[PDB]
């Protein structure tokens, strides 16, 4: 037992996530595993396809305005009160999203896996759109002597290629 | 009443051990404190509010 | 009445360790440092900011409420001062344990 | 930055519910205080994920409260801020000490110390906003703000951010 | 040990060794007004979900 | 779990207590009395101890007993399991 | 200010009981009262109107009985003070001892 | 509806919140409507399990749970054979009284 | 001038303010007389303290040295030379030496205890003034007589 009640300080550009999100996590089962993080888009498609098979199980037993009713309908009906953190969530994942199908996510964790980056780093590339290399060097210091201006020109380029609509 | 160290003995002896808490706490002085996870002390400023 | 509702976990004391204060954790411990060996004010209406019964340390009355908690009599637990001493002195209960170190080890190096 | 976790939780059963159907209570009673609940440790816990595999451990029966403390292990998305971190948001409220962003399941609290010198604030205009030669920012409007600060509590989270730095607020 | 004679003389050397206490005693559970792990409270009253089930 | 004993090892006395009895009839009158299910027919009675004593006599009480060993190690008895001898 | 429950009915101007009423339990049989500081609220309830609080001298709970004899002198210190005699009937029963 | 002067009768009435009404005062309002889940804070009644001390008390036979009989008169009544255990005689000796407050003791004390 | 930290007990449900509150000290309890509601409950009682009073005296808190069971006159006398050499208890000390004289005047003319309790509260109020700086210490102490 050692109360040594020393914490250090939690920071995003020094990518000291903090003592409960390390890098090396440990699932349910016990076996260590890496820390996974989701990009504006990713957490989308994550959070709706649970949604739909919520749907299904209680049952068992398109442009952004008519996407947001059609998400917004399907909240109210399978999920139940104090709702309105999650409602705020997916309106605000819907108008932020960069990725809209699976295809387009799926070459994107393909692409920038090569970097070899932080999950962190990664998701936080994968969420804010930055179109030239200094953009991204300031915006996220982490980045700054992690990867060179080369290759960081032409992902960024990439991304923006496969950009959505 | 006074339920004194004797009467305690007496009841650990019966096995009674639920009983002999709620002498001890329900029927007497009984306070909620807050804790700190580090230190051991009663020393967390709750705003309950 | 009872107590407020409150959202920490409940849970049961397992251990008790048992051990000393450090001069720091008693200072940062500690709500309010008291230099005033007085209790009331020179009104004896309100009690004294930095006196013996400063109002930050908790209230023993009914109608007063804690100046750190902002909790009446039943709900407060009572929060420490804490004094600094103008030069250090022996603990009571210790003497003849500090007799002993002192014994042990040698009194200019401290090996 | 939203992440998938693996949480634990401890829900007290009421006798009530002592059926041959109480674990689906166990369920609802998971995505009723869990979904959309704030925790200071794992940030706003949004969903619950593999809601038909949750693993819940055998009940104990409290002492004298006469209910039953299960303890449940589940998967769940959560929202957690951390300071020096990028984020988009929309405007909500404008006021003289600065505007909020909503950023999901946050607000975001730009002060005006931490704001651009050009930038200032004009009440007289409906709603107020805060007006600028390049740019106007108001109420609806998409702010890129950097978040500065984050104080956690057990059941509350508050985040203040900036946008003096380049390639910052209005979007 | 401070229950029955030398109270204060037993905390004070527990203070400077730095003792640990399990709480294993019923002194312990006594004074910290916890039910003692004695007669009724010698073991863990649980839910069974197998046998819930199959009676209704 | 190195804690918790299989079934097919168990070494403790498959009689249920007196202390046992005790807890089992005071939880499952306490649940009672605060509007639980009785899995037992009612030939008519109100007091919650004298329904959880008609429950044990036809053993329908889904509980069990987790009986600890001065080691950490545990037994798991289900109240159907145990014996009521005394 | 902080009037007891029991009931002021019996006493007279003098805040004494005369003799020969009968009394009973939270009956008060000696009427005081003292000043009170300013500034000073419990609980509320404390207005301007409010000047004084109790301090009389409530029978006992359990005892009851009639005012036989009340005596009003003054001390060594010239106070004036007071004493209050009552007196009750006990009747044999089956708790008492013999 | 007995209200707290007339054995047997209730003092307090506590709600599922925690709230406690007292009886007394309360008539002007009407009785109050009960619900599943409440607490009624009744006088202890016959066949009520509670606790029957007598100090010293050096063994646990002088400390037994006995079955209430409400009766008249300002004295305790007890059984001429469980004086033995107690170490009691009728010169004028006290025992002291303990009233469970739970079910789980009400069920403990009278099966142990 | 400073936080309020004022506790007023109302009822919640009838919510007449001012509310009418019976405290029964039998039973502990703080119930509102309209409803019945409990408003507060474990309600204290209003040695190991002493009570002095603060208007002869107003806030001095003070405690004498003197010999235990067991004690060596040593310790005694460098003790209670270490407490006169004190700075803060001068001021104070003539005062309290002013009631000490007093208590004997009125005590060697056989006066009731109300006397000197007014003779000493009078020198405490028309003490330390500019006006009385003057006069011999035996005609104030007469006239507050
Ligand atoms: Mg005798
Ligand atoms: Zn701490
Ligand atoms: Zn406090
Ligand atoms: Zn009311």
């Amino acid at each position: 037992r050692r109360l040594k009640k020393v914490e250090e300080e939690e920071n995003a550009a020094t990518l000291q996530l903090g003592q409960e999100f390390q890098l090396k996590q440990i699932n349910h089962q016990g076996e260590e595993e890496e820390l996974i993080a989701l990009n504006l888009s990713e957490a989308r498609l994550v959070i709706k396809e649970a949604l739909v098979e919520r749907r299904r199980a209680f049952k068992r037993s398109e442009t952004r305005e008519k996407e947001l009713e059609s998400i917004d309908v399907l909240l109210e009906q399978t999920t139940g009160g104090n709702n309105k953190d999650l409602k705020n969530t997916m309106q605000y994942l819907t108008n932020f999203s960069r990725f809209r199908d699976q295809e387009t996510v799926g070459a994107v964790i393909q692409l920038l896996k090569s970097t070899g980056l932080h999950p962190f780093e990664v998701a936080q590339l994968g969420s804010l759109a930055c179109d030239t290399a200094d953009e991204a060097k300031t915006l996220i210091p982490s980045l700054n002597n992690k990867i060179s201006d080369d290759e960081l020109e032409r992902i960024l380029k990439e991304l923006s290629n496969l950009e959505t609509l | 009443l006074r339920f004194g160290e004797m009467e305690r003995d007496c009841m650990i002896a019966h096995g009674a051990a639920s009983f002999l808490k709620e002498r001890l706490m329900e029927a007497s002085d009984a306070f909620r404190v807050h804790i700190c996870g580090i230190c051991g002390l009663m020393t967390v400023i709750a705003k309950l509010n | 009445v009872g107590q407020q509702y409150s959202s920490a976990p409940l849970r049961t004391v397992k251990e008790v360790q048992f051990g000393l204060f450090s001069p720091e954790e008693v200072r940062a411990i500690s709500v309010a440092k008291i230099r005033f060996p007085e209790t009331m004010d020179e009104t004896q209406t309100r009690a004294k900011i930095g006196g013996l019964n400063d109002p930050r340390l908790g209230s023993i009355d009914r109608n007063l409420k804690c100046q750190t908690c902002q909790e009446g009599m039943n709900e407060c637990p009572g929060h420490f001062g804490h004094i600094d001493l103008a030069k250090p002195v022996f603990h009571v209960g210790f003497i003849a344990k500090i007799k002993k170190v002192c014994e042990c080890v040698c009194m200019h190096c401290g090996k | 930055m939203f992440f998938i976790k693996d949480l634990s939780l401890n829900i007290t059963l009421h006798p009530s519910f002592f059926g041959p159907r109480m674990k689906q209570y166990l369920k609802t009673k998971l995505l009723e205080e869990v979904e959309g609940s704030c925790t200071g440790k794992f940030g706003y816990i949004l969903c619950v994920l593999d809601y038909d595999n949750i693993d819940i451990q055998r009940g104990r029966i409290l002492p004298t409260d006469g209910s039953a403390e299960f303890n449940v292990k589940y998967r769940a998305v959560v929202f957690k801020p951390f300071k020096g971190e990028v984020v988009d948001g929309t405007v909500v409220s404008c006021s003289q000490h600065g505007f909020e962003v909503q950023v999901g399941p946050m607000k975001v609290f730009v002060t005006k110390h931490l704001m651009p010198q050009d930038l200032t604030f004009n009440a007289g205009s409906n709603p107020p906003s805060y007006q600028s030669s390049e740019d106007v920012i108001t109420i609806k409007s998409r702010i890129r703000v950097k978040i500065e600060g984050c104080i956690s509590q057990v059941s509350s989270i508050h985040a203040i951010g900036s946008i003096k730095e380049d390639y910052l607020g209005a979007i | 040990r401070c229950s029955f004679e030398e109270t204060v003389e037993i905390l004070f050397e527990a203070g400077a060794s730095a003792e640990l206490d399990d709480c294993r005693g019923v002194s312990e559970n006594v004074i910290l007004g916890q039910m003692a792990p004695i007669g009724t409270g010698a073991f863990d009253v649980m839910i069974d979900e197998e046998s819930l089930v199959k009676y209704m | 779990k190195e804690k918790a004993i299989p079934k097919d090892q168990r070494a403790t006395t498959p009689y249920m207590t007196k202390y046992e009895r005790a807890r089992i009839l005071g939880t499952r009158a306490l649940q009672i009395s605060m509007n639980a299910p009785v899995f037992v027919d009612l030939e008519g009675e109100t007091d919650p101890l004298r329904i959880a004593m008609k429950e044990l006599a036809e053993k329908k009480i889904p509980l069990v007993i987790r009986r600890y060993l001065p080691d950490g190690s545990f037994e798991d008895w289900s109240v159907e399991e145990l014996i009521v001898d005394l | 200010l902080r009037m007891k429950h029991g009931t002021y009915d019996k006493l007279d101007d003098d805040g004494l009981i005369a003799p020969g009423v009968r009394v009973s339990g939270e009956d008060v049989i000696i009427g005081k009262t003292t000043p009170i500081s300013p500034d000073e609220e419990e609980l509320g309830q404390r207005t301007a109107y409010h000047s004084k609080r109790d301090a009389s001298t409530p029978l006992r709970s359990t005892e009851n009985g009639i005012v036989d004899q009340v005596l009003v002198t003054t001390n060594q210190d010239g106070l004036k003070f007071v004493k209050v005699r009552v007196r009750t009937t006990k009747i044999p029963q089956i708790g008492d001892k013999f | 509806r007995n209200g707290p002067n007339e054995h047997p009768g209730a003092k307090y009435v506590i709600r599922d919140s925690g709230d406690r009404i007292d009886l007394r005062y309360s008539k002007r309002a009407g009785d109050i409507q009960l619900q599943y889940g409440w607490k009624v804070e009744r006088h202890i009644m016959d066949n009520d399990p509670v606790l029957f001390n007598r100090q010293p008390s050096l063994h646990k036979m002088s400390m037994m749970a006995h079955r209430v009989k409400v009766i008249p008169y300002s004295t305790f009544r007890l059984n001429l054979s469980v004086t033995s255990p107690y170490n009691a005689d009728f010169d004028g000796d006290e025992m002291n009284l303990h009233v469970p407050q739970s079910e789980e003791t009400r069920a403990e004390l009278s099966q142990l | 001038r400073g936080p309020n930290l004022n506790i007023v007990l109302t009822c919640p449900e009838c919510k007449v303010y001012p509310p009418k509150i019976v405290e029964r000290f039998s039973e502990g309890d703080v119930v509102c007389a309209l409803c019945g509601l409990v408003l507060s409950d474990k309600l204290v009682d209003t040695r190991v303290g002493e009570a002095s009073n603060p208007l002869l005296d107003g806030n001095n808190l003070s405690t004498r040295i003197g010999k235990g069971e067991t004690t060596d006159m040593r310790f005694t006398k460098e003790l209670n030379k270490a407490q006169g050499k004190n700075v803060m208890d001068k001021k104070d000390n003539e005062v309290q030496a002013a009631f000490a004289k007093i208590t004997m005047l009125c005590d060697a003319a056989e006066l009731p205890k109300i006397v000197k309790d007014c003779a000493k509260e009078a020198y405490k109020l028309c003490h330390d003034e500019k006006t009385l700086k003057g006069k011999s210490m035996e005609s104030i102490m007469a006239a507050s007589i």
